[PDB]
RNA sequence: CAAGGAGGUAAAAAUGACAU
RNA sequence: CGCGGGGUGGAGCAGCCUGGUAGCUCGUCGGGCUCAUAACCCGAAGGUCGUCGGUUCAAAUCCGGCCCCCGCAACCA
RNA sequence: CCGGGCACUCUAACGGGACUGCCCGCGAAAGCGGGAGGAAGGAGGGGACGACGUCUGGUCAGCAUGGCCCUUACGGCCUGGGCGACACACGUGCUACAAUGCCCACUACAAAGCGAUGCCACCCGGCAACGGGGAGCUAAUCGCAAAAAGGUGGGCCCAGUUCGGAUUGGGGUCUGCAACCCGACCCCAUGAAGCCGGAAUCGCUAGUAAUCGCGGAUCAGCCAUGCCGCGGUGAAUACG
């Protein structure tokens, strides 16, 4: 069913199923539906309409989530643009952000290794 | 014209004159060699007999040794007109 | 130099058993160093052929052991920078070894789902002559017969 | 900086978080045990004298 | 090389300690220092009697202190100074009871510190180190010792080139635990350097 | 998932304690 | 029982370092 | 200057004729092996196809103009 | 828990206990093989212990010390920065790629150590980190700690997935004068790479390897996944 902006889970209980949306994880997850009085370990599959509805009603609004706070998280990375601090210069160079060790790993935000050689 | 250092001491007498980093009786001598190693347009230059100049072998290879006193060498990499690597070391 | 012939190590019997070789077994699927889980999936599998088959599991793995057993295996040896591969007998300590080895690994390459019925259905397939471990056998021995040629180097 | 580093280990003022250990025999700032006072060198110096009241090898 | 403090490789069995007093935390450590510098302040003042040893004992503000020594002739006679304000000076960092004995080394000859401090001494007389160690050795060896070894290293007799001088009579087992080995050190101070000397010293035991 | 921060096995591993692994009763 | 006199012989594997 | 052939990664060579894929050995760069260097093993990168135009949906390739390189020819007086 | 008792367990202090002494066989002896003998054996299992010497090994940055040099400075004080930098290369590791597995709940079984300028029971606020209270403990008395793997119950159902936890946004706490450069935790949301590793290369022969948690030093705090220890469960194989 499309809760939010996603629709895909089906057969695969509802505590899960929402895990499945950017916003959500585990937490917000038994907390949406405990808040709403569903069962979770549900069958996903279509069950009975309004207990979809109620769900969708609650989780799509309270909090945001999907593609709207993507781009809110964008934007707050966006505010270290102007003229920023010293972790938006970390956002600009591709490194990571909390003062690591650099000198090796890093991998995650400098991506695969390229080799220079010398 | 040297372009690289290895060694700090030897990187300090050079640029600022810092001579805590050598021995200090071997203060004029280092001087006068790091200067023909920084005039030398060609390995050809630093020939002189009381250098005993000389490519290293092994692993070293690529690089020359020009003897400052006793057991102390002068190493480098010397390559069109410029060495690189200027360290200072035992024998 | 092996100046001792390092003694054959002694096991404890196991429980409504009393094997010499079932907890040789049990200690093969044991991972870690949990017995506890090992015992456990070889007995969970023991009552899994009681299911499908209306055999005792002592005579089931017994037998599948039996059949899971070379004869003859491929040994490289001497001059030519060890260029030559013997065929030699296998002792039946060695014979032993293998046999339980290669019934827990080809169990482990089964698709299945549980530890035990993997067990089971490779003991059960293995019983007959049809384990994946038994073409391990079937093929350690096709090894050991292609090399008759310089057998009789021997040793 | 030796001399005038042994004196501010002892001095100890301004902010609490400023003081620092030092071993008293030597002027070891490293490895200095809270117990003895004392860094891992001269502690095993004086504990092979003897004159390290109780303090005998370790053997098990 | 390497081989453990013969002194320390005892302690326990064989060779008891040199500074005996108990306490806990919060103490050792002030206590500790003050024994140091006891030590530190005694050997001094007081080499010229060459002291084999310097024992301490404690039992809340009482600090006993033994010197050994092969001649206490720096002592002289109650009111004849060498002892009044000088075992009272202790108490100028401590004010606890500044008990100061003398003991009297019988054979200053079976005594290793004072061994070593005699070729030490001799070393910075510019004597000939090689008989110096020889006649240590012997002399050891001539007031009833079961074994003897002595060890000077490095820079002998000046002369750039670290040596080693080696000489031992008799039977000395390092290795054993029931050894009664005694064990000295001292430091020569040459217009040249530093060279250390050891001096074992064996007796019979089980 | 001993590096997990959301487990009694992570908040074990870690040593620290909290919500996904509680201080006892 | 204890050996002398006879004959097939390893491979594919090179180099050397920085004052006496 | 008269004919013929040729310019393609750092080196030497294919691929062109039957337009749409540029491939081979060496070298170079990373990693192994060894005390170390070579050898060896694993893994990578690397080419305006001489140049200026044309044809074509598309040019290393097919057509012209120059520019070098190599080879033949230059005889009868 | 009390009365009372201390024979069991434990605590720690000295002792007893095998020396192949006894039997068979081999041998000239040393010794070897085998057997009742007992908890134990033919150095019972581990420690501490490292010959003469070698490497012009290491170490003047722990310390001592010869010589050279520096002295309105190569010394001294301070605030701030830096040792944490990152296109890359190597070592030692930690965490994983899952179902002999993961999550949640319940419920057991250790040792070795550390603490009243601290360890902090039990309550109270808090999803939690933690904060307010506040008892006992100079500690085989009180506290750190419930050991964890295990067991029972239930849920996922093999798909980058309830595997995996990196990275990043936001919100907080604690130490600290202060945590931007650079602290550890907590909570919400993100959820990356990895589906088991090329040439190569390492460890371990019995409580061992593997796996599981616990303690301590340094320490205001902590970048500890390190080091030094503790015990839990507990393999495989050795022809040669
Ligand atoms: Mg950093
Ligand atoms: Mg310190
Ligand atoms: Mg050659
Ligand atoms: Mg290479
Ligand atoms: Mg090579
Ligand atoms: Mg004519
Ligand atoms: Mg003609
Ligand atoms: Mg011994
Ligand atoms: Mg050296
Ligand atoms: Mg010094
Ligand atoms: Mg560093
Ligand atoms: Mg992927
Ligand atoms: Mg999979
Ligand atoms: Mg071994
Ligand atoms: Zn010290």
């Amino acid at each position: 069913a499309r809760i939010a902006g996603v629709e895909i889970p089906r057969n695969k209980r509802v505590d899960v199923a929402l895990t499945y949306i950017y916003g959500i994880g585990k937490a917000r997850a038994k907390e949406a539906l405990e808040k709403t009085g569903i069962n979770p370990a549900t069958r996903v599959k279509d069950l009975t309409e309004a207990e979809v509805v109620r769900l969708r009603e609650y989780v799509e609004n309270t909090w945001k989530l999907e593609g709207e706070l993507r781009a809110e998280v964008a934007a707050n990375i966006k505010r270290l643009m102007d003229i920023g601090c010293y972790r938006g210069l970390r956002h600009r160079r591709g490194l990571p952000v909390r003062g690591q060790r650099t000198r090796t790993n890093a991998r995650t935000r400098k991506g695969p290794r390229k080799t220079v050689a010398g | 014209g040297i372009k690289s250092f290895k060694h700090k001491g030897l990187k300090l007498l050079f640029e600022k004159g810092v001579t805590s980093g050598v021995p200090a009786q071997d203060v004029d001598r280092i001087n006068d060699r790091l200067q023909a190693i920084d005039t030398a347009t060609e390995i050809g230059e630093l020939n002189r007999q009381i250098y005993k100049l000389h490519p290293l072998k092994g692993d070293r290879e690529g690089y020359w040794s020009i003897t400052v006193r006793a057991n102390w060498r002068i190493t480098f990499q010397f390559i069109n007109g410029d060495a690189y690597i200027l360290n200072y070391e035992d024998y | 130099a092996r100046r001792r012939r390092a003694e054959v190590r002694q096991l404890q019997p196991d429980l409504v058993y009393g094997d010499v070789l079932v907890t040789a077994f049990i200690n093969k699927i044991m991972r870690d160093g949990k017995k506890n889980l090992a015992a456990r999936i070889f007995y969970d599998a023991c009552k899994i052929i009681q299911e499908k088959t209306g055999q005792e599991p002592l005579k089931v793995f017994k037998q599948a052991v039996e059949n899971v057993k070379p004869r003859m295996e491929v040994r490289s040896r001497r001059v030519g920078g060890a260029n030559y591969q013997v065929p030699m007998e296998v002792s039946p300590r060695r014979q032993q070894s293998l046999a339980l080895r290669w019934l827990v690994q080809a169990a482990n390459q089964r698709p299945e789902r549980r530890a035990a019925v993997r067990i089971a259905h490779e003991l059960m397939d293995a019983a007959e002559g049809k384990g994946g471990a038994v073409k391990k056998k079937e093929d350690v021995e096709r090894m050991a017969e292609a090399n008759r040629a310089y057998a009789h180097y021997r040793w | 900086a030796r001399k005038a580093l042994i004196e501010k280990a002892k001095r100890t003022p301004k902010f609490k978080v400023r003081a620092y250990t030092r071993c008293v025999r030597c002027g070891r700032a490293r490895s200095v045990y809270r117990f003895f006072g004392l860094c891992r060198i001269c502690l095993r110096e004086l504990a092979h004298k003897g004159q390290l009241p109780g303090v005998r090898k370790a053997s098990w | 090389g390497n081989k453990i403090h013969p002194i320390g490789f005892r302690l326990g069995i064989t060779r008891d300690w040199e500074s005996r007093w108990y306490a806990g935390k919060k103490q050792y450590r002030h206590l500790l220092l003050e024994d140091q510098r006891i030590r530190g302040l005694l050997e001094k003042e007081l080499y010229s009697a060459g002291l084999a040893r310097v024992d301490i004992e404690r039992a809340a503000d009482n600090v006993a202190v033994t010197v050994h020594v092969a001649k206490p002739g720096v002592v002289i006679g109650r009111g004849g100074e060498r002892i009044r304000v000088l075992r009272e000076e202790l108490a100028k960092l401590t004010g606890k009871n500044v008990a100061l004995n003398v003991q009297e080394v019988q054979n200053p000859n079976l005594s290793a510190p004072l061994v070593a401090q005699r070729v030490a001494e001799q070393i910075e007389r510019r004597f000939a180190v090689r008989r110096a160690i020889k006649q240590a050795v012997q002399r050891v060896m001539e007031s009833g010792a079961k074994g003897a070894k002595v060890i000077v290293s490095g820079r002998i007799g000046g002369a750039e080139q670290a040596r080693t001088e080696w000489a031992a009579q008799g039977r000395v087992p390092l290795h054993t635990l029931r050894a009664n080995i005694d064990y000295g050190f001292a430091l020569a101070r040459t217009t040249y350097g530093v060279l250390g000397v050891k001096a074992y010293i064996f007796l019979g035991e089980v | 998932g001993k590096g997990d921060r959301r487990t009694r096995r992570g908040k074990i591993w870690r040593g620290t304690y909290g919500k996904y692994r509680p201080r006892k009763k």
